[PDB]
C-alpha cells in the first residue's frame, strides 16, 4: 500500500503519495462564499466553493482562510478542505491508506488532539502520524547536523539539530511571513495611487509580490541608486488591462524580513534569530551549525536572499569560522519531500499510531512523543 | 498508431524518471548514516538494486522510443 | 502677523486667521460652468463661476467637484478655488502671511509636492506647512491620549495616539463618507416616485439629507415600528413648491455607515474598524484608548450616532472595560479649530518650511517629516 503525505500549510495545500518526487496535487487553502443574490434559474445552488474553483471565481466571493499563523481558527472550513483534498483532488478513498501530517513547533496542544479526532472519528484512516515541519527538511537536504530555517507563510521557525539530537531549548518561533509582506506591499503601493482593498485585490497583490520582488545586497545604497536613476522600474498588467509601474517597492517588501520595525514589530531580523539560536547551543557544536545552514519554505525564494543571509551572518559571527547557506533549488517543496522519504523508511513503518491505540489510550497518545 | 505508441512510451519514460528521482533521494539520505538499524542495512541494498534496474529500464525505453523515431 | 489656516476639504472650504474661534469664511468647493447659449447683450460672458455664486445659480450650470476621496483630480479648478479664497473671500494678499494646510493620511505623495509647488511658485507665500487632519482634532479636544475618528466628506480615517506618540501601523482609512450617502438617498428615494438625476437635484438631495435624517439605536425594531405605524413620516418642501414625504429612508441613509453592504462594498462597519484599530496597538495601552474616543467631521452630526457607537463598541469589546465617546458640540469645525491652536503655539513657530528651504532642498523637503 501507499501512504498519503499531506502537508496542510498556512497558505497552500500539497497532497501526494509516498515514494514520489512532487505532490500529486497542490492548491490554495481558501474557502469562498457567495456574496450576491443570484437571479438565474437552474444554476444549482452552492453554499461555498473550495480550493481552486474559488480562486477562479474570486470576483463574486468572500474568500476566507481557515488557517492563520499556523493555528487553525475555523474547523468546518478545514474539514471541508480535507474532504476536498481526499475525494475530489486525490481521488482515493481515505480508509485504505494511513496518513502523515505536519505541524509547526510550539503550537497549542489542543490543535493536535482535535486534528487527531477529526482524522479518526470522521474520516476513519487506519493510522495517522504527525511530524514537526522543520525536522522533515533535513531528510530532503541529505544531512543530519544543521540548523534548518523553514520560513513558510504565516510563521517562521528555527530548529537546530546535531547528530540527530534535536535541541529543544534552542528552537525559535516568530510570526513574520508572507502574509505580512503582502499587507505591507498593499500599504506602500498606496503611495503611488494604486488602492487595493478587497480580498481579491489582495490576491492580485500577492501575485504582484511573487513576480516582481528581490532582496538588495545593501539597502541604503540601493535606495540611493533607485532615487538617482530610473532603472529599477518594472511594468505589470492587471486583469483589467491596466498597467502598474513599480519602483522602490520592489525591494521594500522583502526588506521587512531583516528589519521588522517597518510593520511596528519589535523582534530582531531573521539573521539575529539564527545567530541567537546558534549561540544558545553548546560551545563544542557551534562550528558545525555554522558550516551547515539550511533554507526551506516558499518565502525564501526571493532572488538574492542567500547572499544577504550569508553576508549578515558572516558580519555577525566571529572570524575563523566558515559559513555556508545550503539553499538548494526547489526548496519550496522541501518539507513535503522529507515526509515522503520518512514514509518510505522501513523502520518508520513501526511508529504509526494505530486506530485501536487511540481508542484505548485516549487523546493523550499523540502527545507522548511530542 | 505510431503517434499514440510514441506518446505512451513518453509517458512510461516520465514515470520511470519520477521513480528514479525518489529512489536516488532515499539512497542519498541513507548513505550518510554511520550505525544504521539492521532493517535499514537491508533496505539500502534493496534500493541500490532497484535503482540499477530502473536505470536499465530507462535505457531500454529511450532506445525503443528513438528506434521508433 | 497673523497666519492663515485654510482647510481645503473634500466637500467644503473653511478659511480663517489664527487666534480665532471660527473660520472667517466657509463656502462649498465647487466650480460651475455655463451650459446654455446666452442671448442677451451687455451681460459680459463669464466662463466659470466659483464658490457660493455657483451654488446660487445652479439652475443653468454644470457643477463639478475638483476634489474627490481626498485626492485632488482637477488642478486648474483647485487653483481657481484657492485664488477665490485668498482674494475675493478673505480679502488679504497672500504674500505677507504664511499658510497652514491639512491633508488626510495615506494620500499619494505627488499630491503634497504639487500643492507645495502651487503654493510657492504661483502664490508666493513666505512659508507653508501641512498637517494630518486627524492629529489637529486632538488639540481641539484638549487631550493627548486618544483614538480620533475623523469622518469628513469623501473619506473617513482613524489615527490612534498615546502620550503624543502616533502609532503609524494602526492607522485605518476607508472611502465611505457623505457623498455615498447622498447617492444612496437618491437611489432609495427613487422607489416612492421622486426621481432626482441632475447635479443640482443631487444638491437638493444633499439638503434633504442634512435636514431630515437620524440614526436608529436598533435597526430591525425601528423598521418594524415604521412599517406597522405611520409616525416616522416627515414632509419637506422643494424649491418648486412641491412636497416630499419621507418615511423609512430617514434612517436607511446613515445606516450605510454601520452596514457597508448596502452599496455593494465589502469592508466592515465603522465600529469594527475602530475596534480593530484599538486591538492592533500594544496590550498595555488599549485601556486608555478605550476610555477616550473622539469623533470629528460633519458626517458625525446625525442625531443619535454617539449612542449607537457606544452600544456597538461596548458589545464588541470585553467587559470590565469602560467606554466613553467624547462627542463635543461644534465638532464640525473641530479639525480647523486644531490648526489655529497649532499656529498660535510659540514652539510651532520654528517648524515652518521657509521659501528658501524649498528652493534649495527641493520638493522632497515636505516629505522628510511625513
Ligand atoms: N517564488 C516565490 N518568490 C517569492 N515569494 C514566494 C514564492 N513562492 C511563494 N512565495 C510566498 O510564499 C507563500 C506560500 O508559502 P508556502 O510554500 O505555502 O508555505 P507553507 O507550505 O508553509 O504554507 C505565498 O503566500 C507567497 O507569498
Ligand atoms: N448637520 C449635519 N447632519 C448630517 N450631515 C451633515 C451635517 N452637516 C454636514 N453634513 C454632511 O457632511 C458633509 C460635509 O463634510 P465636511 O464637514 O465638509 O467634511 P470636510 O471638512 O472633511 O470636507 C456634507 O456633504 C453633508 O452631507
Ligand atoms: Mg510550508
Ligand atoms: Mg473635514
Amino acid at each position: 500500500t501507499t501512504a498519503l503525505v499531506c502537508d496542510n500549510g498556512s497558505g497552500l495545500v500539497k497532497a501526494g503519495f509516498a515514494g514520489d518526487d512532487a505532490p500529486r496535487a497542490v492548491f490554495p487553502s481558501i474557502v469562498g462564499r457567495p456574496r450576491h443574490q443570484g437571479v438565474m434559474v437552474g444554476m444549482g445552488q452552492k453554499d461555498s466553493y473550495v480550493g481552486d474553483e474559488a480562486q477562479s471565481k474570486r470576483g463574486i466571493l468572500t474568500l476566507k482562510y481557515p488557517i492563520e499563523h499556523g493555528i487553525i481558527t475555523n474547523w468546518d472550513d478545514m474539514e471541508k478542505i480535507w474532504h476536498h483534498t481526499f475525494y475530489n483532488e486525490l481521488r482515493v478513498a481515505p480508509e485504505e491508506h494511513p496518513t502523515l501530517l505536519t505541524e509547526a513547533p510550539l503550537n497549542p496542544k489542543a490543535n493536535r488532539e482535535k486534528m487527531t479526532q477529526i482524522m479518526f472519528e470522521t474520516f476513519n484512516v487506519p493510522a495517522m502520524y504527525v511530524a514537526i515541519q522543520a525536522v522533515l527538511s533535513l531528510y530532503a537536504s541529505g544531512r543530519t547536523t544543521g540548523i534548518v530555517l523553514d520560513s513558510g507563510d504565516g510563521v517562521t521557525h528555527n530548529v537546530p539539530i546535531y547528530e540527530g539530537y534535536a535541541l529543544p531549548h534552542a528552537i525559535m518561533r516568530l510570526d513574520l511571513a508572507g502574509r505580512d509582506l503582502t499587507d505591507y506591499l498593499m500599504k506602500i503601493l498606496t503611495e503611488r495611487g494604486y488602492s487595493f482593498v478587497t480580498t481579491a485585490e489582495r490576491e492580485i497583490v500577492r501575485d504582484i509580490k511573487e513576480k516582481l520582488c528581490y532582496v538588495a545586497l545593501d539597502f541604503e545604497n540601493e535606495m540611493a541608486t533607485a532615487a538617482s536613476s530610473s532603472s529599477l522600474e518594472k511594468s505589470y498588467e492587471l486583469p483589467d488591462g491596466q498597467v502598474i509601474t513599480i519602483g522602490n517597492e520592489r525591494f521594500r517588501c522583502p526588506e521587512t524580513l531583516f528589519q521588522p520595525s517597518f510593520i511596528g514589530m519589535e523582534s530582531a531580523g531573521i539573521h539575529e534569530t539564527t545567530y541567537n539560536s546558534i549561540m544558545k547551543c553548546d560551545i563544542d557544536i557551534r562550528k558545525d551549525l555554522y558550516a551547515n545552514n539550511v533554507m526551506s519554505g516558499g518565502t525564501t525564494m526571493y532572488p538574492g536572499i542567500a547572499d544577504r543571509m550569508q553576508k549578515e551572518i558572516t558580519a555577525l559571527a566571529p572570524s575563523t569560522m566558515k559559513i555556508k547557506i545550503i539553499a538548494p533549488p526547489e526548496r519550496k517543496y522541501s518539507v513535503w519531500i522529507g515526509g515522503s522519504i520518512l514514509a518510505s523508511l522501513s523502520t518508520f513503518q513501526q511508529m504509526w499510531i494505530t486506530k485501536q491505540e487511540y481508542d484505548e489510550a485516549g487523546p493523550s497518545i499523540v502527545h507522548r512523543k511530542c | 498508431d505510431l503517434k499514440g505508441q510514441l506518446a505512451k512510451l513518453e509517458l512510461h519514460l516520465n514515470k520511470t524518471n519520477g521513480q528514479i528521482t525518489a529512489t536516488e533521494r532515499t539512497i542519498n539520505y541513507l548513505n550518510k548514516l554511520k550505525n544504521p538499524d539492521p532493517k535499514t542495512k537491508t533496505q539500502l541494498i534493496e534500493l541500490t538494486e532497484k535503482l540499477i534496474k530502473l536505470k536499465q529500464e530507462f535505457e531500454t525505453t529511450i532506445n525503443s522510443q528513438h528506434e521508433i523515431s
